Formats: structure tokens, C-alpha cells, sequence
């Protein structure tokens, strides 16, 4: 079936422009069938959409981004785009992009989504990756990564390159004082296979296009 | 704009039970009403459209119904799975959601499991050190973990983060995180966090030695 | 004479007025309406130089007495986000000019399922 990838920054300067870009396979953009939309989230203001783009290159847009919006489409690379101008913190969300449908007696409806794009509008610094530790284990044995001191929002981990995903937790992120979040990732896993088996968290900071491998082993 | 309101704003129900969540539009919109569902950490996915078009691969289980300015999502025979916000969304005029309905299952009492985590001896070059306690599979949500350094109850220094109920058994995940300096970390030894939940006849402690 | 519009139900449609401009001439726009089954529905106005701001001067209920959106207006374009009976018939775009022109295009928008 049609899939749809988002990409782009996840930290943007006040009054400077977010540029978002979807990517679409398993099918084309070349058709009054479909439309192009973007959407986003914010745990506020809930989910609004933004505005959606005919193959034509026909753009329609929620009046109440007020024009800042603007949507384009290059069929030749099966993409689809979003530029949001005067950026506020107002504006920090979850992107999507998704795909509409509609007809003469039902209106328009999003069929696919794309997962979604933290976007987070901060006048900080740059961005920061994240050190990661271990959380070594001691019937059943609890091992975990500490995944400290990053900005911004969102780190994503994996065990075992996508291997290990049985009794896999990952905690939500917590702000520290600092201004930088922290968090845990943790998995049980048979206390006989400590001696045997590899453990390794694979822990992705897109924002800072960081990535960091750590291995946890049972501490001397 | 049409608002679309939604009702209730969240239900606790047990599997197999029938629910339905109301969904009203602020002025007519024919059957132009879509229905979608949000699992954790997820994009919404269609459930239904034209008001009661079951999406293809969506479960029988889900049915949607309505014209004019009121609708019903009923799921009619509840599972662990179907743990999400459940959104309805207009095609009528400018389009706009409701501001969802959160479905919580209601299960059986389980007791926490609990691991304790010293700070890694990496982290300590660093003037920090972070100790971890874990509570593992647990429901309900509600617990209380206490940090106890040489028996001298902390206050004030810890965090604590729950995971959104499991897809596949309903229970909760919990990590509290204490955090010292290294100098404070390194003038004591017993570092202990003790959990009290429903499922425990009586609390739970688990301590490390070293600092 | 006319530009002909076929559209379908809830789809959306743009009208597109061939516009031509001169820099640093004063332009208003204004779209007039007369449904199928007259009516200014809006006036806008700007010194001609995407990065063009404009001033909107007048709008009309119409739409908004049948609980409908108005169409959207840029320079140069009428959008209808979701086409409905009610917004069939005949659109009259004119621009007016400081340096003395008026010109006018007229749009007959009419429904894809009624043949001849």
C-alpha cells in the first residue's frame, strides 16, 4: 500500500521558516483521486490541518495559519513539501503528512499517514546529543540504557538493531533543570543468557543527527 | 469554524464490554465525519469514513453511525489493543477534529516487579550520579517509590516517568530516577528504593551497596 | 466569452483569472457571484511589486447565511475548498488599474453529472 515519510528539522529559530518534506512510495502523485495534506499536533491546540495540494499543484490552506503556509509538490521525485514562514513557539508540533481521499458522499478523509516530525521552536542554542550508560543487570533480569542530557525532543531506541523487541520499555522523556531531557530505556531478558547473548541500545538524536551504540554487560 | 465536541473525554472499560463515545458537530455536515484512532507514540489511522464506512482491514468490531450533527463510535467488543484516543474530523466546511476520547482498560491487579540500578562509573566523571528503580508490569497505574539513602528518607531529588498502558496484557511500566551529586553519591553506601502498590502485601525494597 | 468550470462534488476548484500587471500600479480585485440556484463577495486591493501583501476591503455574508465557507481570495484567484450545488453559476473577476485599466474575466462553474 502507499507509504509516507516525513523529514526535516527538529528545532527551528523563532520568526525563522519550518521546511518540512514528505516522501511518498507505492504509488504517485498524478491523480484528482488523491490530495496531499499536511496536519499537526499539538498537546494544546489538539489536531488541525494545515492545508492539502492537488497533482495539479492546486493549493487549499486552514485560514487560520493566516498565509504563513505554504505547500508545493515536485511529482518528478514523488514528494511534497511544507514551508510554515514567522515560526513561534506556538507552532511547535507533531508534523504529518498524509494522504486525502474523497467523494460525492463522504467528503475528504486522510487514508495514510506519515509517522510524524517533532518540530520544536526554541530560540536555544543548537542542538544537543545525548550521552548514554548503562543500566547493568544484576529467573528474569532487568537491563536497561540511561540516555541523558540531550535537546531537543525526540530520541528514539532500539535493542539489537531492531532484534530485541519482547519486554522492551522506553520511558517518556523528563525536562531536567538543566533544560536538557533524560530518559531510560529498559528490557527483561532470561538471567541465563546474560553470559551468552549481546546487549546493545541504539539510541537516535535525528535533531542533532547523533547516534550512539552502547553495549550492557554485567559490571565486574 | 465548526466545533466538534466529543464525549466522554476518557473511559476506563474491561474487555469484551461494548462502548460507545459520542462525537457532536457544531452545525450539520451531512455524513462528511471520519473517525481515527491513536495508539501510543503513533499517527492517527482511519477507522471509518462517510460516518459509517468501515475502513478496509479496520476489525468488524468497530462501527460508526450518524448524520447531521451527531455520532457514535461504538466498539463492540473491547480489547486490549483497542487502548487509544479515538478522534472524530469534519469535511463540511474549513476541516477541524474533536479533541478525542481516551479509551483505558480496566484489568486485574498486578504486582510490580522491581530492579534497582547503581550509576554507571562512566556517569560519575561527569559530578552526577543517577540511580534508577524500576516497576515492571503493574497495574492500576498508581504506586509510591521511596528513595532511602543509608535509611534517611530523600525528598525533592527524583523524578518518575510511566510508560502508556501495554497494547498486549494493560499494565504499566514506572521508573523513578534519583539524582545526587557525585561528592553526595560517594559519602554514603546503602542506597535503597522501596515501592508500595495495591498488589503488595506489604512494601517492596530493594537496595544496593557503594558510593 | 466564458471560461467553463465542470467540478465535482467535494472537490475543491480554483478559478484562475488570466492576470497580467504592471509594477508600482495600484490594483483592486473584486469577484462577483450569481448562483445558479450582482453579489459582491469580495474586494481586495495592493500596489503590485506570494511575497505580495494585499489589503482585503469588503466580503460578503452570502455563504455564511447557508452556513457555508466563503471562497478564499488571493490576487488573481477565487478557491473553493469543497464544491456543493450552491457554489455553481457564474463568477465576474475585474481588476481595476491607477494607470487607467479595468479588466474583466467571467467563469460559468457548473456541475460534472448534468450532461448538455
Amino acid at each position: 500500500q502507499v507509504q509516507l515519510q516525513e523529514s526535516g528539522p527538529g528545532l527551528v529559530k523563532p520568526s525563522q521558516t519550518l521546511s518540512l518534506t514528505c516522501t511518498v512510495s507505492g504509488g504517485s502523485i498524478s491523480s484528482n483521486d488523491y490530495y496531499w495534506t499536511w496536519i499537526r499536533q499539538s498537546p494544546g491546540k489538539g489536531l488541525e490541518w494545515i492545508g492539502f495540494i492537488s497533482y495539479n499543484g492546486d493549493t487549499y490552506y486552514n485560514p487560520s495559519l493566516k498565509r504563513r503556509g505554504t505547500i508545493s509538490v515536485d511529482t518528478s521525485k514523488i514528494q511534497f513539501s511544507l514551508r510554515l514562514s514567522s515560526v513561534t513557539a506556538a507552532d511547535t508540533a507533531v508534523y504529518y503528512c498524509a494522504r486525502v481521499r474523497t467523494s460525492s458522499t463522504t467528503s475528504y478523509y486522510f487514508d495514510y499517514w506519515g509517522q510524524g516530525t517533532l518540530v520544536t521552536v526554541s530560540s536555544a542554542a543548537s542542538t544537543k546529543g545525548p550521552s548514554v550508560f548503562p543500566l547493568a543487570p544484576s529467573g528474569t533480569a532487568a537491563l536497561g540504557c540511561l540516555v541523558k542530557d540531550y535537546f531537543p525532543e525526540p530520541v528514539t531506541v532500539s535493542w539489537n538493531s531492531g532484534a530485541l523487541t519482547s519486554g522492551v520499555h522506553t520511558f517518556p522523556a523528563v525536562l531536567q533543570s538543566s533544560g536538557l531531557y533524560s530518559l531510560s530505556s529498559v528490557v527483561t531478558v532470561p538471567s541465563s543468557s546474560l553470559g551468552t547473548q549481546t546487549y546493545i541500545c541504539n539510541v537516535n538524536h535525528k535533531p542533532s543527527n547523533t547516534k550512539v551504540d552502547k553495549r550492557v554487560e554485567p559490571k565486574s | 469554524d465548526i466545533q466538534m465536541t466529543q464525549s466522554p473525554s476518557s473511559l476506563s472499560a474491561s474487555v469484551g464490554d461494548r462502548v460507545t463515545i459520542t462525537c457532536r458537530a457544531s452545525q450539520g455536515i451531512r455524513n462528511y465525519l471520519n473517525w481515527y484512532q491513536q495508539k501510543p507514540g503513533k499517527a492517527p489511522m482511519l477507522l471509518i469514513y462517510g460516518a459509517s464506512s468501515l475502513q478496509n482491514g479496520v476489525p468488524s468490531r468497530f462501527s460508526g453511525s450518524g448524520s447531521g450533527t451527531e455520532f457514535t463510535l461504538t466498539i463492540s467488543s473491547l480489547q486490549p489493543e483497542d487502548f487509544a484516543t479515538y478522534y472524530c474530523q469534519q469535511s463540511y466546511r474549513t476541516l477541524t477534529f474533536g479533541p478525542g476520547t481516551k479509551v483505558d482498560i480496566k484489568r486485574t491487579v498486578a504486582a510490580p516487579s522491581v530492579f534497582i540500578f547503581p550509576p554507571s562509573d562512566e556517569q560519575l566523571k561527569s559530578g552526577t550520579a543517577s540511580v534508577v528503580c524500576l516497576l515492571n508490569n503493574f497495574y492500576p497505574r498508581e504506586a509510591k517509590v521511596q528513595w532511602k539513602v543509608d535509611n534517611a528518607l530523600q525528598s525533592g531529588n527524583s523524578q518518575e516517568s510511566v510508560t502508556e498502558q501495554d497494547s498486549k496484557d494493560s499494565t504499566y511500566s514506572l521508573s523513578s530516577t534519583l539524582t545526587l551529586s557525585k561528592a553526595d553519591y560517594e559519602k554514603h553506601k546503602v542506597y535503597a528504593c522501596e515501592v508500595t502498590h495495591q498488589g503488595l502485601s506489604s512494601p517492596v525494597t530493594k537496595s544496593f551497596n557503594r558510593g | 466569452r466564458l471560461i467553463e468550470v465542470s467540478v465535482e462534488e467535494n472537490h475543491p476548484f480554483t478559478l484562475r483569472a488570466p492576470i497580467q500587471r504592471i509594477y508600482g500600479v495600484r490594483y483592486t480585485e473584486t469577484w462577483s457571484f450569481l448562483p445558479s440556484l450582482e453579489d459582491q463577495l469580495a474586494e481586495i486591493s495592493y500596489r503590485f511589486q506570494a511575497d505580495q501583501p494585499w489589503i482585503v476591503v469588503n466580503t460578503s455574508t452570502l455563504f455564511d447565511e447557508l452556513e457555508l465557507d466563503p471562497p478564499e481570495i488571493e490576487p488573481g484567484v477565487l478557491k473553493v475548498l469543497r464544491t456543493e450545488k450552491q457554489y455553481l453559476g457564474v463568477y465576474i473577476w475585474n481588476m481595476r488599474g491607477s494607470d487607467g485599466t479595468s479588466t474583466y474575466a467571467t467563469f460559468l462553474v457548473t456541475w460534472k453529472g448534468d450532461e448538455k
